[PDB]
């Protein structure tokens, strides 16, 4: 039973997603206004982005041992990988990621 | 963007056009037949 | 049993392929393979080397284009089954290729060695339930929905005629000559070399037949518009040059009706129907010559149908009716036909089950070829 | 061991060097040796036979100025050693160099003699545990955004073209000329010599570039200003003085676009990307002029991205879109392009560890060269 991961995004974003949402609107860069401009900001988002990465290697990574343990593991294994995978691809594709 | 850093290094140059573009602009029939009598 | 039937048309320029049952082919794309002829430098490039279809076709400067079938005969095995295996990808299909019986459409007179490693392929990579070999002209003429008369076919590798007489097809008049479209193509590219313009890269080639797809017509009178001095419309390439044509844009398509050009004792298409025509019961004779049908995408050429009618009445006897018919689904015909036949429930008994190729082997499929 | 990657931009006009994952280059230095002329007397004077970068830049009129670099190869070893131990050194670095990787950036078409003595030097004199020799065209794509792209840059030494197309570089497709910078200030330092100024130290060579930096432009028609025989604007000099131009400061970086005038029959910048983008494939046209990448200190110039247009649309075919992408940071770009590519992991694979080189040797670099 392979982890699953919760990717974190930045509330800030989700509160203007939210106010996206409310109205009938895509979210979009320039409804953030003079807020992209922010160094910190932008630095916020580096750091979030780049735990992004760690916690996404953490599964594509993974591999078992195929010589020992049962067969049923592997199997299990490979059907356990494509479930986090697929889950985590549909994280990434979300319109806030 | 990160302007501090480019007010830190000399060469970056501000206050010209960053992109120079050029302008811009706005089966066969069927039946074929032939009778002979 | 399966779902439903998958019929895949090859051609050995353009593959097409859908469910039995299908209106129009909704997957069709070229037949050919494109692999990157560069060098990989910078992280986050084009992943994959091997690309088929809308992918191969959009970055068409990386790739070193080459074709696994020519003549109707498959060359490479390889590239064949990434090609069908992308039939059956995420890209076309979604599904799999163990819950669908197979209608493949085949030219005729081709090798032995085709039908049997093809099945092979099918049932052993893909393990098909059903696949069933076909000829092209029997599924034309279901297409158009008469059922005795000749077909005239010039698909992109072969050409040929087949008198079909209620779905016998038979097979003592099946002329078979192998010029057709890519050949034009190629004959076409000798000729722009002639003119000045040069093109031999392979995904140049390409380019040399989209010249021809929408650049040539046929002259009506052969020799009297050589002997004159055309317009020399231009043309506009990808990168946005200008190419003036001139004379070689009708002698490239001369080239079907006279193979000497190109250095050969075979046939021209005219000549192909006559003796495809002359070599059958001669009770059938009119009959044949008032059903033609035409198939493939070399007769979308301007000018194709009246030229051949023409050649035609200097070939048949005097006063028999001539008819050539000429769809508007050449290109589609042969699929068109195969969602006909494989659509019925006589196709249950038609097919080779995967049991049966299983038991007796090869000489199963050669024996229920038809 | 490693930690953070050491990114060095080895141009021969100034040298860029950081650690990986900054996102600006730390340290830009100039690129040259200052040593003493005149003799040391009072004692408590300055320490020391070899100023490099701040230092040698404040004390300038008591240098002479030894290139080491010139047109992106290495003439002087020990001062390119030097310049590293520098770089290395605790003003600069305050690191050791065996406990971080080293990508450091070269141009295309160099001799393999630098590349090999570019990592004896690396692998020798620094115990580097891992070396990772680049192209400066593919660094500026990572800086920008972009994957598909003619990279035109134009440092001190030697502007090239390289285009690059969905991450797949076309290396026969490399135009360089060893005409840049450096010709453009010793031009410059010619027509100060016909307006009556001279200029023969090295160390006033550099108040040329000043002169070059602060007052040259490019006027976008080499003939309506040429006879006019304009205005002579004044600029004052580092003592006091005063030097008015006229003639020379859009004479002198003309040189770029005609090296005719320098007496060397070659390409000018325009046809060197032009003929870099049509040496490569037929379909790869208009993604290539759409997509122009400017790099190098020498694309700074007044008027610069107005002559580059306008010469480009008088040699590329009518009507086709052309873009030239001009970032801010045309000096870091390829400095940014390495922390980017050093801040990854395929990176990793990409060095050359240092048993790797004990084995193999200067083949080990020739090999993964791209
Ligand atoms: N408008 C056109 N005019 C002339 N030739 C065409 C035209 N369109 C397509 N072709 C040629 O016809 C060929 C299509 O025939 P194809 O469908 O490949 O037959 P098959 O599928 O049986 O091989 C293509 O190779 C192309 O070269
Ligand atoms: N603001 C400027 N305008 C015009 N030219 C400049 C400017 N700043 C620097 N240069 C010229 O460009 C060169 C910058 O070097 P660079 O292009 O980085 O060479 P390299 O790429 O080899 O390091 C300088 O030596 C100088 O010749």
């Amino acid at each position: 039973e392979i982890p699953e991961i919760s990717l974190p995004i930045h509330p800030m974003i989700t509160n203007v997603a939210k106010q996206c949402y409310e109205r009938g609107e895509k979210p979009k860069v320039t409804d953030f206004g003079d807020k992209v401009e922010d160094p910190t900001f932008l630095n916020q988002l580096q750091s979030g982005v780049n735990r992004w990465i760690r916690e996404i290697q953490k599964v594509t990574k993974l591999d078992r041992d195929p010589a020992s343990g049962t067969a049923l593991q592997e199997i299990s294994f490979w059907l356990n990988l494509e479930r986090a995978l697929y889950r985590i691809q549909e994280k990434r594709e979300s319109p806030e990621v | 963007m990160a302007d501090p850093k480019y007010a830190d290094l000399p060469g970056i140059a501000r206050n010209e056009p960053d992109v120079y573009e050029t302008s811009d602009l706005p089966l066969t029939s069927t039946s074929v037949e032939h009778i002979i009598v | 049993i399966a779902n439903q039937p998958v019929v895949i048309d090859n051609g050995s320029g353009v593959i097409k392929a859908g469910f039995a049952g299908d209106q129009i082919p909704k997957y069709c794309f070229p037949n050919y393979v494109g692999r990157p002829k560069h060098v990989r430098v910078m992280a986050g490039a084009l992943e994959g080397d091997i690309f088929i279809g809308p992918k191969a076709e959009e970055h068409r400067g990386l790739l070193s284009i080459r074709y696994p079938m020519e003549h109707g005969i498959v060359k490479d095995w390889n590239d064949m089954e990434r090609i069908w295996q992308y039939v059956y990808s995420k890209d076309q299909l979604q599904t799999f290729s163990e819950e669908h019986p197979v209608l493949l459409t085949e030219a005729p007179l081709n090798p032995r060695k085709n039908r049997e490693r093809a099945a092979e392929v099918f049932f052993e990579t893909f393990n098909v339930p059903a696949l069933f070999i076909s000829m092209q002209a029997v599924l034309s003429l279901y297409a158009t929905g008469r059922t005795t008369g000749v077909v005239l076919d010039s698909g992109d590798g072969v050409t040929h005629a087949v008198p079909i007489y209620e779905g016998f097809a038979m097979p003592h008049s099946i002329m078979r000559i192998d010029i057709a479209g890519r050949d034009v193509s190629r004959f076409l590219r000798l000729y722009l070399r002639k003119e000045g313009y040069d093109f031999h890269s392979s995904s140049e080639f390409e380019i040399v037949k989209a010249i021809k797809e929408r650049a040539c017509y046929l002259s009506i009178n052969p020799q009297k518009d050589e002997t004159l001095e055309t317009e020399k419309a231009q043309y506009y390439l990808p990168d946005g040059s200008t190419i003036e044509i001139g004379p070689s844009r009708f002698r490239a398509p001369e080239l079907l009706f006279r193979p000497d050009l190109i250095g050969e004792e075979s046939e021209g298409i005219h000549e192909v129907l006559v003796f495809a025509i002359q070599k059958s019961d001669m009770d059938l004779r009119r009959t044949l010559f008032s059903n033609i049908v035409l198939s493939g995408g070399s007769t979308l050429f301007k000018g194709f149908g009246d030229r051949l009618l023409s050649e035609v009445k200097k070939l048949a006897p005097k006063d028999v009716k001539i008819r050539i018919s000429a769809p508007q689904e050449r290109l589609y015909s042969t699929w068109i036909g195969g969602s006909i036949l494989a659509s019925l429930d006589t196709f249950k008994k038609m097919w080779v089950s995967k049991k049966e190729y299983e038991e007796d082997g090869a000489r199963s499929i050669h024996r229920k070829t038809f």
